[PDB]
Order: structure tokens, then C-alpha cells, then sequence
């Protein structure tokens, strides 16, 4: 069912509201990435130019 | 590892060879800022895997293209990706105007299984007009140019060029890069998928 | 120590064998002197083949050719190695990889022990060594394993 | 007879139901003896229409080295048996050329077949070489000689 | 090989002290773990690649006791060249004549149309055929199945 | 003298699996007195012990003048082995009412049968269709054709 | 073709030979070591 603020999961229409789905996804990517090994590489940027 | 030194590949050496053996799941975490070459980077994680652990036929010295056909889909997406994905940043000529997370997938015994990727956003507000000297998504210029006179009909371009009103500021160019030609290659890469 | 009629006879059929050629011409080359020894039944490294090699070549083909005469003074001085290898030293060996005292062994962990140091073997030969059949997730026993290899 | 046990063989049985009925079946077009024979004086008649080729009084009971004497129907096993056997068939004759692929599926490498044919040992003369260029079955980039010998077996023709 | 015997057996944990320190291995840069091992960059690798040179013994010989395994049973290739080869010349001195011959083709086209051809032999082998193709389908259902 | 072969042969079914050979190897028991010369009287005899008459004198005569006339153990596998023209092959005959139609398995009715033919054809008389219909296996206005197809040829009716 | 003089020799007498002999059995028979072969190739490859 769509109850709105959105959108149809999640949920039902204002055309979008984007931000409360990137609320769902957001806890699916986050708790599963905890319990997973980090591996990392920290690029950084030598000019602006 | 001491002929694997301190390059991309090492870490996902280092990774792959750890994964196998533990069966715990894994992450690959790149940081950086505007232009900090992520993407080109994570292609060279890929790169590793794509042409090491699967089993891809070494034993001919051949630039390379020598299978399996799941690492060469897996490749060709990314290019694909970023023809539709990456437009043009004042800082970022590949400003990736999107998000994508990537799950690669292994089997039983070694080899590759796959990959589970979502995106978060998109620029979809920038096709109206975009800022400064930046581009819109790739995916146009490389239709406009590369396209031949039939497909121009049925397709509907301009033969002409700086008719088209949602490409704001002008033609600007990329360091290096044609339009043309990157087109023929990843529509191939369409084939291939 | 010197060959006896049995022996002398293992090792002209085995050298006769060898001997391919539309013409013929009674020898062998300095790689095939590997196989040769191993099926006359002295175990040895590619080391110790190349131990008794007339050429400093080591692997190619196409380099020296032994005759009969050649090869025998190579036989006559294999035969003094001792050790061989048992089973114990193996059972030992293999009981290494125990965490919980069970002698079971996953298939990835066996497979690439069999790869990664030594003379090696390949891709290929692991998929000959493991074929199945129908254990999951996935596991082979160390005293079954080591018995069929000696059995042959 | 223990060196005559060489490679090449096969081994049948007396009966055959309705298998070896064939010979029924073609008994009538080669006939000697109605009785059930085919004798010494019978290949000087019956080949020179069955054979692409000649017979020589060189040659005579080579060309009849198989068969040499009263082969009556307990005997006939053996010359089929022998057809499997013969002068080295399939283990030897086809073997021979097969064996030499490296790896797999192959075909022998006509120009390096020119070349031991001048040199190993036995070098050979011209005339031999231009009839068999002619000759040579080349599928595709080399000497197809398993066909070359195997073209006399298969199953897919019926002419001599 | 001088530090921990093998065959009747030792300790999960204990062992592995030794196989490390053998070669020596610089103390700081390794750690033990449960079921990861844990290893720095440089002093790893080549001391990894040493142990090609450096295992002998019971390493190489289980891959050794695999080469004869292998080779026991598949060297193949130049065994029955030889014969073969002298036959080859029988044959070679006599080319011009060859494609003469008597075996060719006449043996074939009946037999698509005759019914139970090959009978007597695999008559003598329709009971074993029979039995055991039907004693495989037991095993070779009931498990997936 | 290469140039003389014998090319070509295997039509259809020509020895029938089913007919040919079980006459050559019985050749034994109606050659009586063991001359391999069927005289008028080795042929009086195996008559006799097949069942009761047996062609008279002149029925065997005639087939007697059939042959160029001494039926031995050569002329008699002869004056076979040309003869194979007359009945029809099993499957030929086998596939008529099986041909019935595009589609597609069930069983053809006897009445239209009866309804051929009587008229589209060469028209078979009342006497002739009525006798050859009656012996039938009319599973229910339907004809097991295959089986009275087996009625027609199959083994069976000696002694001729 | 029901009172001819040389065709229709078949069963009165003549199956005192062999030949016809084991082909109906065979029939039955054959039935089962083709099916049994069949599966048994289609089997383990599917539960692969």
C-alpha cells in the first residue's frame, strides 16, 4: 500500500520525496557493511588545477 | 607477495586470497575527493579479480581478450555505466553524476559468480542547464557524432551542431578523449552484454 | 652394485619403449630421462633428474640425446637413494591442518596446498585429483586419501 | 605363432542367427565350389574384379598371405577375424600417423612429412612424392592421413 | 623435520611455531590468530617463495607419488610410435601402389534396415547389461532424487 | 587389367531377414539320399514328412522345368537367388492405413474400406471383398490395421 | 499368391532350426537395456 510522503515504496505520492528513500536502502547498505571486512584506499588530491 | 608490492591489485590479492579461505564476507572502501580518480581505481580492484582468480586461459602471450566471458560482461558494464552515469565537472571532466555499490559475487571452488550492484542518486536536475564549462551525460555526444546518416533520420539528431537547447555554456571538450570513436566502442560493449 | 638379468631386461623394455622414431635410432632425450626412471619405479625430483644431465638444459626438449649406454651409468647410480617416503611421514604431515581434531579436510583448503609450493601441480590436475562425488560444503578425510595414493 | 600374436585382432563366435546372413545374401556374383569354397585357383579369377589393382607371380601368395588354403565355413571366422588383424590394421596402420599430434585433434604437418621423407634414413625418390601430391587429402592447412587410411572402413559408401 | 615428527601426531596450535621459525622468520613481523593468519608486506613473500626451494621431503613427495601416479597411467604418446613407424616405411617404399587395394566399401548399406544385428556377443553380455544398468538406476536415483 | 570392378548393390530389403537363409542350411533333409541332387522323389519324400499332399508328379514337374532341371546344391540357391520380385516388403504394405491420413492415430473404419475397394480403383468383386474382409479384427467398426496387415504377411502359412 | 509352388515354406516344419528362435524374446527384452542406459546417462548429469 501507498500511504504517501513520496512515491510507492516508500511511500504513496508527492511525486518524490527521494530522501525517505534513501532512508530504506541507507539501513540495508550500513548494518551489512559493518559485518564485513574493511578493506580501504584513502585518495587524496595533489591540485586543484 | 613481494613481487606484489604496493599497487591496487595487491590489496585485492590480498582480499581475494583471504576471502576464499575464510568464507566471511568482504568490503572494498575508496575514499577521496572531487576527482580523487575513485573510479578509475576500483576498475583495477576488478581488473585483479577479472583476469587472475576466474578461470581465464593465460598459458598464450595475447593482449589478452583470451576469456572468460563473465569477467569481459562485468568490464564492459562499467564503461557502459559511466557513458550514461558521468557527464562533466568544473574540477571532474569523469564526474560519475551518480552512486554505485558493488557486491561481486565468487563460487564453490575459486572462480567468479557474479555481482549485485545498486546506485543511490543521479544529477537529473542538470539537463535543464548545467553551471560552468561543465558536460551533460556522455551517453549524447557519443550518439551525435559517432552516428551515421541513416540512424540520423530515424533517431532524429541535428545535422548541424549547437542547435540542441539543453546543452548549455557550448561544446565543451575533454583532455585527450574524441566523442566519436568511444561511441563504436561501447555500443559494441552493448553487443557484447 | 652392478644390474642384474631382471633388471637389465626392466630396463630395455622401458628404453625400447622409448625409442620413437619411423626409423628408430636407440635413444632418449635428456627430459624424457623424467618419465623414464619413474616408470623403471625410482621416485624422483626433477632434481635429481637433472642431477644426472650430461647438458646443463633444464626442461626444454630438443637438446641432448642419451644412448643405452649413457642412460645405465644414469640408472646404476639412481638406485643408491634411500629415502623414498613412507605413509607415516604423510600422516604426520596431514594432521597439521586439524583445528578440532576431526581429519577432515574442505576442498579449497585441499586444493590449493596440492598448487602453491613444491614441483607443483596445476589447475588441471586438481580438477583430475577431485571429480567428486556428491559431498557438500565439503569435505575429504586425510587416512582415505593418502592409502589411494600409495594403492595408485 | 606366439610372434604372430602381434596387435591387431578381433574375436567372434560360430553362430550368427541373422547377422553374417550378408554372405547368403552375395554368395551368387563370386562363387567357386557350391559346396562352400573358395581354393587356391579362385583369387586368380575373382580379384582382378574386386581389386582396383594387379596381382604379380611376385607377389602370389603374399597377395594371398591371409588365406593360402582351404578356407571352409569353420575358417571363415578366421580371415574376417583377420580382417580386424591383417597386415597390421587400425592398432598399427591407422595408429601410426595419429600418434603424432602433440596435442589432440590433429592432422600431420605436410611440409615437415616432405621433409623426413628426403632425409630419415631412407631417402626417397621423386616420382613417388609428385603421384602423392596430386593424392594428398590436405583438409585445411595439413595431411588429413588418418582418412588417407581410414577412407577403407567407416560406414558410408558401398563400391569396391 | 628436526623439531616436529609427523604421523602420530601433535597439537592444532603448538606445531605451527616451528614451522614458522624453521626458516627463521622475523618474530614482530607475523601473528597467530584463530582461523586467519596474519602477515606484513616485504619479510611474507619471498621467504614464501624460498619454500620451493627450501621444501623437499614429504611436499614435494606427495606431488611426486601424484607425478608417478599420473605418469603410472597417462605417458602415453611415444609407446606404440615405434612400431607404428617402422610399419610407416613398409608402407612409404610402396606408395605407388597402394590405393589399389581390396578392403574398401562393399559391407554397408543393409545395415540400417536388418533388426537384431550384433547378437551372439552381447548376447553373452545381455544379462550383466541388463542387471547392472538397473542395479546403477537403484544409487543413481534415489539420492538427488 | 584394374578396370573390370563390381560397384554397387544394397537396394532394399532383397534377402528378407525373415525367409532367405532357412533353406540353404536345410538343404541336408531335403537332400534325402546325401548326393546334393534333389531328384523328383528326394522331393516325393520331405513332402511327406512336412504334411499330407504334397504336390502331385507334375506340380513338382513343373517346378522341376522352372530350373534348367539337375536342382543341386548349385543350380537350387541359383534359380533363389535372381527371384525376388513378387511380394511386397513388411513395411511397405505395414504403412497403408497407417498413411491413412495428416492426423494422427486412432483406428480406420471398415466402412470406408468397404467404400474403396468396391469402386476407387481396380474393382474387386463381391466374392473377392467379402472373403478377404471377413477375416478381420474389427476392434469395434475399426480395423486393427497392423495386425491384419500381419495377416496378410508376417510368419506363418507353410507348406509351400 | 496362396498356391504357389515355392514361397510360403515358414513354420510347419522349418522352426525345427534356429533363427527366428530368440528374435521376439530379444524384442521384449531390448526394451529394458535401452531405457535403463537412457536414464542412466540423463540422470547424475541433471542432479549436476
Amino acid at each position: 500500500p501507498i500511504e504517501k510522503g513520496k512515491g510507492k515504496a516508500k511511500k504513496g505520492s508527492s511525486f518524490q520525496t527521494v530522501s525517505a528513500l534513501h532512508r530504506e536502502n541507507l539501513n540495508k547498505l550500513m548494518t551489512n557493511l559493518r559485518s564485513t571486512h574493511p578493506h580501504f584506499v584513502r585518495c587524496i588530491i595533489p591540485n586543484e588545477t | 607477495r613481494s613481487e606484489a608490492p604496493p599497487h591496487i591489485f595487491s590489496i585485492s590479492d590480498n582480499a581475494y586470497q583471504y576471502m576464499l579461505t575464510d568464507r566471511e564476507n568482504q568490503s572494498i572502501l575508496i575514499t577521496g575527493e572531487s576527482g580523487a580518480g575513485k573510479t578509475v581505481n576500483t576498475k583495477r580492484v576488478i581488473q585483479y579479480f577479472a583476469v587472475i582468480a576466474a578461470i581465464g586461459d593465460r598459458s598464450k602471450k595475447d593482449q589478452s581478450p583470451g576469456k572468460g566471458t563473465l569477467e569481459d560482461q562485468i568490464i564492459q558494464a562499467n564503461p557502459a555505466l559511466e557513458a550514461f552515469g558521468n557527464a562533466k565537472t568544473v574540477r571532474n571532466d569523469n564526474s560519475s553524476r551518480f552512486g554505485k555499490f558493488i557486491r561481486i559475487h565468487f563460487g564453490a571452488t575459486g572462480k567468479l559468480a557474479s555481482a549485485d550492484i545498486e546506485t543511490y542518486l543521479l544529477e537529473k536536475s542538470r539537463v535543464i542547464f548545467q553551471l560552468k564549462a561543465e558536460r551533460d551525460y556522455h551517453i549524447f555526444y557519443q550518439i551525435l557524432s559517432n552516428k551515421k546518416p541513416e540512424l540520423l533520420d530515424m533517431l532524429l539528431i541535428t545535422n548541424n551542431p549547437y542547435d540542441y537547447a539543453f546543452i548549455s555554456q557550448g561544446e565543451t571538450t575533454v583532455a585527450s578523449i574524441d566523442d566519436a570513436e568511444e561511441l563504436m566502442a561501447t555500443d559494441n560493449a552493448f553487443d557484447v552484454l | 652394485i652392478e644390474f642384474t638379468p631382471e633388471q637389465i631386461e626392466e630396463f630395455k623394455e622401458a628404453f625400447m619403449l622409448f625409442d620413437r622414431t619411423p626409423k628408430c635410432e636407440m635413444k632418449i632425450t635428456y627430459g624424457q630421462c623424467g618419465d623414464v626412471l619413474r616408470a623403471l619405479g625410482q621416485n624422483p625430483t626433477q632434481a635429481e633428474v637433472l642431477r644426472v644431465l650430461g647438458k646443463p638444459r633444464q626442461e626444454e626438449l630438443n637438446t641432448k640425446m642419451m644412448d643405452f649406454e649413457t642412460f645405465l651409468p644414469m640408472l646404476q647410480h639412481i638406485s643408491k637413494n634411500k629415502d623414498t617416503g613412507t605413509y607415516e611421514d604423510f600422516v604426520e604431515g596431514l594432521r597439521v591442518f586439524d583445528k578440532e581434531g576431526n581429519g577432515t579436510v574442505m576442498g579449497a583448503e585441499l586444493r590449493h596446498v596440492l598448487a602453491t609450493l613444491g614441483e607443483r601441480l596445476t589447475e588441471d590436475e586438481v580438477e583430475k585429483l577431485m571429480a567428486g562425488q556428491e559431498d557438500s560444503n565439503g569435505c575429504i578425510n586425510y587416512e582415505a586419501f593418502v592409502k589411494h595414493i600409495m594403492s595408485s | 605363432k606366439k610372434r604372430a600374436g602381434g596387435a591387431n585382432s578381433n574375436v567372434f563366435s560360430m553362430f550368427e542367427q541373422t547377422q553374417i546372413q550378408e554372405f547368403k545374401e552375395a554368395f551368387t556374383i563370386m562363387d567357386q565350389n557350391r559346396d562352400g569354397f573358395i581354393d587356391k585357383n579362385d583369387l586368380r579369377d575373382t580379384f582382378a574384379a574386386l581389386g582396383r589393382v594387379n596381382v604379380k607371380n611376385e607377389e602370389i601368395d603374399e597377395m594371398i598371405k591371409e588365406a593360402p588354403g582351404p578356407i571352409n565355413f569353420t575358417v571363415f571366422l578366421t580371415m574376417f577375424g583377420e580382417k580386424l588383424k591383417g597386415a597390421d590394421p587400425e592398432e598399427t596402420i591407422l595408429n601410426a600417423f595419429k600418434v603424432f599430434d602433440p596435442e589432440g585433434k590433429g592432422v600431420l604437418k605436410a611440409d615437415y612429412v616432405r621433409e623426413m621423407l628426403t632425409t630419415q634414413a631412407e631417402r626417397f625418390s621423386k616420382e613417388e612424392v609428385d603421384q602423392m601430391f596430386a593424392a594428398f587429402p590436405p583438409d585445411v592447412t595439413g595431411n588429413l592421413d588418418y582418412k588417407n587410411l581410414v577412407h577403407i572402413i567407416t560406414h558410408g559408401e558401398e563400391k569396391d | 623435520p628436526a623439531a616436529i615428527p609427523e604421523g602420530q601426531f601433535i597439537d592444532s596450535r603448538k606445531g605451527a611455531e616451528k614451522l614458522l621459525s624453521s626458516l627463521d622468520i622475523d618474530h614482530n613481523q607475523y601473528k597467530f590468530g584463530h582461523t586467519k593468519v596474519f602477515f606484513k608486506a616485504g619479510l611474507l613473500g619471498l621467504l614464501e617463495e624460498m619454500r620451493d626451494e627450501r621444501l623437499s621431503r614429504i611436499i614435494t613427495r606427495i606431488q611426486a607419488q601424484s607425478r608417478g601416479v599420473l605418469a603410472r597411467m597417462e605417458y602415453k604418446k611415444l609407446l606404440e610410435r615405434r612400431d607404428s613407424l617402422l610399419v610407416i616405411q613398409w608402407n612409404i617404399r610402396a606408395f605407388m601402389g597402394v590405393k589399389n587395394w581390396p578392403w574398401m566399401k562393399l559391407y554397408f548399406k543393409i545395415k540400417p534396415l536388418l533388426k537384431s544385428a550384433e547378437r551372439e556377443k552381447e548376447m553373452a553380455s545381455m544379462k550383466e547389461e541388463f542387471t547392472r544398468l538397473k542395479e546403477a538406476l537403484e544409487k543413481s536415483e534415489a539420492r538427488r532424487k
